């Protein structure tokens, strides 16, 4: 365990968690320990920093929608959900195989319209 | 230095100074209790960690710094079948 | 206290309760510390010899003060 | 990180089972004068105790290895003699096929709220406890099992029977096992529980019957080397010996009487493992008559010193230590900014010199001897963070102790000033509390380390704080013999005392320049001075006190006093005023210990500072 | 308004360890002495930081 | 896939350390404790994001050092199994291919690659198929699920994960997007 | 609190030697030698 008690945690996408990394590698910038990130937090970054396919706010705010189009969507779902960009029906299936409800055609749409948005179109 | 010797720290009220004088001083042994189990956990050399009897390895355990002879009479009731659930009071 | 005159030791005040570690060390008593600690139920403490003994500062003197210490700066 | 509390109860199998390092099935043990190593119960990933460091996972060698526990799969169960009388009282307080303790409803709900007003005394909680083990006892219809008839218990040593009914007046006595009992102790409730001695959660009835032995690490095992093998060790031994016996008859063929007397045995062989010296139980011995002493046989069956010489001449919180003494015991002084100097020419000093050092403890631990090598490379950069073992010097806290030690004013913290000689130099005013004198007394003295340590013994501890004793309303360090008579012959009507003698004198005290010394009372016969002027030189200027003197009895009691409702006519009722000793003479009465009235008064008005002036520089 | 002697020499010890383990020391530059008496005269001068959170 | 974690727990603010505001400090000692470290609850601890607010310190008989109730948040990883995701390849050998996913790599076998007969290129950096020519190497986009894992010491580099690409909708990208049409 | 109370949280005595004055501090048993405080005054 981390600490003495976990009061709160949420799901992240990458693109949320790219702008997390890059304050952390800013701090740093620290002086007096100057205080580097170790390896594999630095290779994160990197990996971050390609597959993040939204902008840090832009994430954020569709995950949440997501959230509010089902029940069946929690957090961490919406948050795989944004870290994909499913494109269609087989992009669906794969996410939810092995999850507890597997969305109908007519569902899965719904989805993919709602994600249709916020597509970089760059 | 004895019982009434030990009484006369206590009447002025100095414990740091018995401990001082009676244990820090000798044979100071460190065991590492459970939280939620009150049974001294494990450490391991060659792997280098914790892990509590009933609680496994999971489970953040809490140092206590002891005289051994209280380390070998929680020993000694606990192989009488006694459990001396160790009860922390944090930091 | 209690309700009645009682002895200052063994058969009185030194014989009643406190923790059973101020009975533990009562000089091998049989017919004590094992019928005492034969008795799995609860414990205490916050008594006097249970802590030295223990390895703890007594609750006496200055060990019943807590310090407090704003760090900046 | 430290301990809170301890809670008691009992083990579970569960726990036993959890917390062994593993299962314990070998009946051996080291064998023999060359490769003591097997597979049951020693080291077998268990706990280590030879040169070799080898163990269970942890590694972890010989030395500093806290032992690991292990356990035993009991072919039956057996009922633990620690609690076969609390068993024997549980079981016919309560029902079989219920589970009831064997009370109404209303019992139940008044005598739980009679038990939390009593829930801390242990001693008049076992009143009610019996009271309602009686009430119980004689009930036949429980609330809970549409009554069946309970034939009455008989016990011992481990034994246990029920007077049952088959025929009609009969009372045939139906035997009992540990099975039984233990499966019908696992009916009993939580709710019950509570009513009875134990607990739902740290103490159920069911583990009172073991159905898993808990073995004792190596490291509680220790053979005693000429090697004298561990009586645990040996009857362990002996109990999974017939444990297994039982286990494989149990597994074979069943003409259950064996497996009975096999039972009955295992039974015998743990009832000795828990108390060898039980009644009922013949005493497992060894091969030569000696009594093998079990677990209840197991948990039952910086200073010095010298002679003390007076010195009026110190401090009267000061101590004279003897520099020899000083340059053995050390004190831990952590190299800093305001001392990195000093303590670098301590130790360059070496263990000779005077104020030199014996020992550095660098920031990793490692203690360095001084000795051996040379002073030279080894004091170079020390850099702060390090700590030296300089010898004592001058101040330093110190603990001095006379015994025997009857009230705490034994022990006192004392400010080490170090003189040659091989004495202990105590200040004559502090040897009532002490109770020291000379002719051959020999006293402790205690170097703590620890700078909380020093710190609380130099606050709390130190003489100056103490010279009013907690017995009595009353000072106990004060004058003793010539303290009194001095004070007597500097207080008298004929004390006239010429330049020479009051000049020179006062530099044993202090406190002239000016407006002090002034002004020499008596020019009359010759200029001279008056001793109530002298003593007149220390008292603060706003101590206005009287009491009468020792004298001030037979026919001349007298009194003439005068409230202010200036002169000087009168002798016994002393008077002091603003520091002005106008009448009076010093004594057993104005000075010394045991009284209450003058050093008494200083010490509540003005306590430390001024109080140990007073004091150190009167006896001067 | 006042400490009592208990906590006094417990603030004292306190600070004076503090010291010990490196932390720089409030008001003091000409001194010349222990860990302990730099406390000490930390004290005389009311700067130690250390407050006895009292149980009431 | 990644967690924000709010957690509150007690630091000890070192004596050395009382010329630092309690935030920064306590910031500095707890990410000296846990960054760099796999909590097998929580996963990689990639680093303590911030301190909220710190408690009153409190000195211990022994220590003398101050000890604080700080409330902290930092960012965690756990690769959950059967969990989908993409990466990287960013590691060729020749019994198996590692593909980094986030601050970690997983393992993907030479028989979970592809729905064909796949060899290891010894002269190259790469594996190719027989009947498909379908060739993966060195800084190759795939997608993969994970299949196992390995969670031994606390050191994230003694972890390992094994993934999968034999199924539908896995693989490198151009794979799955020219098997729509 | 000003309480003198056993190990195990029992009250055996609500102030100390009734009023609390440690007698190491009490001018010979009396709480405040009063004649003594009175007189001071000057
Ligand atoms: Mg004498
Ligand atoms: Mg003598
Ligand atoms: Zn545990
Ligand atoms: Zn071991
Ligand atoms: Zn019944």
């Amino acid at each position: 365990m981390i600490g003495r008690k976990k009061l709160e945690e949420h799901y992240i996408t990458i693109a949320e968690a790219k702008e997390l990394l890059e304050r952390r590698h800013a701090e740093g910038l620290a002086e007096n320990p100057e205080e580097p990130m170790f390896y594999e937090a630095r290779v994160s970054l990197e990996h971050a920093e390609r597959f993040a396919k939204l902008k840090p706010e832009q994430a954020r705010e569709l995950k949440e929608k997501l959230m509010g189009l089902f029940d069946w969507i929690n957090e961490r779902i919406a948050a795989k959900l944004v870290d994909i960009l499913p494109e269609d029906y087989l992009d669906i299936r794969v996410i939810f195989a092995k999850e507890e409800y597997m969305p109908t055609p007519e569902e899965a749409e719904e989805i993919i319209k709602v994600i249709d948005e916020y597509r970089p179109l760059e | 230095f004895g019982e009434m010797e030990r009484d006369v720290l206590i009447g002025h009220g100095a414990a740091m100074l018995l401990i001082e004088r009676l244990l820090e001083e000798s044979d100071k042994t460190e065991v590492w209790v459970c939280e939620s189990c009150g049974h001294l956990a494990l450490e391991d050399k060659r792997r280098g960690k914790v892990y509590c009897p009933v609680c496994g390895e999971d489970e953040r355990i809490s140092k206590v710094e002891m005289s051994y002879a209280f380390k070998l009479l929680l020993d000694e009731l606990k192989a009488m079948v006694i459990r001396p659930s160790l009860r922390l009071k944090d930091r | 206290l209690d309700g009645v005159i009682r002895p200052i030791g063994r058969h009185g005040i030194v014989g009643e309760k406190a923790s059973v570690l101020a009975r533990a060390a009562f000089e091998i008593t049989t017919q004590h510390l094992f019928a005492a600690a034969e008795r799995g139920e609860v414990d205490p403490l916050n008594g006097v010899v249970e802590n030295v003994l223990i390895g703890q500062p007594v609750p006496v003197g200055t060990g019943i003060v807590k310090l407090a210490m704003s760090l900046p700066l | 990180k430290v301990i809170g509390s301890i809670e008691f109860g009992i083990l579970s199998p569960q726990e036993i089972r959890k917390m062994s390092a593993a299962e314990i099935t070998v009946p051996d043990t080291y064998d023999d004068d060359g490769y003591p190593i097997e597979g049951g119960l020693m080291d077998k990933r268990l706990g280590v105790i030879d040169p070799g460091l080898r163990c269970e996972t942890c590694g972890a060698r010989a030395g500093e290895c806290p032992g690991h526990f292990g356990h035993i799969e009991l072919a039956r169960p057996v009922i633990h003699v620690g609690f076969a009388k609390t068993i024997h009282r549980v079981l016919e307080s309560t029902c079989r096929e219920c589970g009831r303790i064997k009370l109404t409803d209303e019992e139940i709900e008044e005598y739980m709220q009679k038990f939390e007003v009593m829930g801390d005394r242990k001693g008049a909680v076992d009143k009610l406890i019996k009271e309602i083990h009686k009430k119980a006892k004689e009930r036949m219809v429980c609330p809970h099992c549409g009554a069946p008839q309970f034939p009455i218990k008989f016990e011992r040593p481990t034994i246990y029977w029920e007077l049952r009914k088959d025929e009609e007046g009969n009372e045939y006595k139906h035997r009992m096992m540990p099975s039984e009992v233990r499966d019908r102790l696992e009916k009993i409730p939580d709710k019950d529980l509570p009513l009875l001695g134990l607990h739902p959660e740290k103490s159920r009835p069911e583990w009172m019957v073991l159905t898993v032995l808990p073995v004792p690490p190596v490291t509680m095992r220790p053979s005693i080397t000429l090697r004298a093998e561990d009586d645990l060790t040996h009857k362990l031994v002996d109990i999974i010996r017939i444990n297994n016996r039982l286990k494989s008859n149990i597994e074979a063929g069943a003409p259950q009487l064996i497996i009975e007397d096999l039972w009955d045995l295992l039974q015998y062989h743990v009832t000795t493992y828990i108390n060898n010296e039980t009644s009922g139980v013949p005493p497992a011995k060894h091969k030569s008559g000696r009594p093998l002493k079990t677990l209840a046989q197991r948990l039952k069956g910086f200073s010095a010193r010298t002679v003390i010489s007076p010195d009026p001449m110190i401090s009267i919180n000061e101590v004279g230590v003897p520099l020899a003494v000083a340059m053995e015991l050390t004190v831990p002084e952590k190299v800093t900014e305001f001392n990195y100097e000093k303590l670098k020419q301590r130790v360059l000093n070496g263990p000779e010199k005077y104020p030199g050092a014996n020992y550095v403890i660098d920031p990793e631990g490692r203690r360095i001897r001084l000795m051996e090598s040379n002073r030279e490379l080894i004091a170079e950069k020390l850099d702060i963070g390090w700590t030296v073992e300089r010898h004592l010097e001058d101040g330093d806290v110190v603990l001095f102790n006379r015994q025997p030690s009857l009230h705490r004013m034994s022990i006192m913290a004392h400010r080490v000033r170090v003189m040659p000689y091989r004495t202990f130099r105590l200040n004559l005013p502090v040897c009532p509390p002490y109770n020291a004198d000379f002719d051959g007394d020999e006293m402790n003295l205690h170097v703590p380390q620890t700078e909380e340590a020093q710190a609380e013994a130099k606050i709390l501890m130190e003489v100056q704080n103490h010279i009013i004793s907690p017995r009595y309303g009353g000072p106990l360090i004060a004058g003793i013999q010539d303290h009194i008579s001095g004070g007597y012959l500097l207080t008298r009507e004929g004390a006239y005392f010429t330049r020479y003698e009051v000049e020179q004198m006062l530099m044993f005290a202090g406190m002239d320049v000016n407006e002090l010394p002034e002004p020499d009372k008596y020019e009359n016969g010759e200029p001279l001075w008056s001793g109530k002027t002298i003593f007149s030189l220390l008292l603060p200027d706003d101590l206005t006190i009287w009491y009468r003197n020792k004298l001030c009895d037979e026919p001349e009691r007298c009194e003439a006093l005068e409230k202010l409702i200036r002169k000087l006519a009168y002798d016994g009722f002393v008077y002091i005023q603003n520091g002005k000793l106008l009448s009076g003479a010093v004594d057993k009465k104005a000075y010394g210990r045991e009284d209450g009235k003058l050093l008494d008064i200083i010490v509540r008005e003005y306590g430390v500072e001024r109080a140990r002036q007073f004091l150190d520089q009167v006896t001067k | 308004f006042r400490y009592t002697r208990f906590e006094k020499a417990r603030i004292i010890g306190a600070r004076a360890l503090q010291i010990a383990m490196g932390a720089p020391v409030l008001i003091d530059v000409p001194e010349g002495i222990t860990p302990l008496q730099a406390a000490l005269l930390e004290f005389e001068k009311g700067v130690i930081p250390i407050t006895v959170i009292r149980p009431s | 896939m990644y967690k924000l974690l709010k957690v509150k727990d007690v630091v000890r603010i070192p004596p050395r350390m009382f010329t630092m505001d309690p935030k920064e400090a306590a910031k500095i000692v707890l990410r000296e404790t846990y960054e760099g470290i796999y909590d097998r609850d929580e996963g990689v601890v990639l680093a303590i994001l911030d301190v909220e607010e710190i408690s009153e310190g409190v000195i211990v008989p022994g220590d003398g050092a101050t000890y604080h109730e700080a409330i902290f948040n930092v960012l965690v990883w756990e690769p959950r199994n059967q969990e989908v995701v993409e990466g990287e390849v960013v590691e060729m050998m020749p019994y198996g291919a590692f593909i980094r996913i986030g601050p970690m790599d997983g393992l993907v076998h030479i028989s979970q690659l592809m729905d064909d007969y796949v060899v290891f290129d010894e002269k190259n950096r790469q594996f190719i198929g027989k009947e498909t020519n379908r060739v993966l190497k060195l800084g190759d986009y795939v997608r993969a699920r994970i299949i196992g894992v390995s969670v031994k010491s606390r050191v994230i580099r003694e972890n390992k994960i094994n993934m999968t690409m034999r199924q539908p909708g896995l693989g490198k990208f151009e794979w799955i997007e020219k098997e729509k049409k | 609190d000003g309480t003198v109370r056993d190990p195990t949280g029992i009250i055996v005595q609500f102030k100390y030697g009734e009023d609390g004055v440690d007698p190491m501090k009490s001018w010979q048993g009396k709480t405040v030698d009063v004649d003594r405080v009175i007189v001071r005054t000057l």
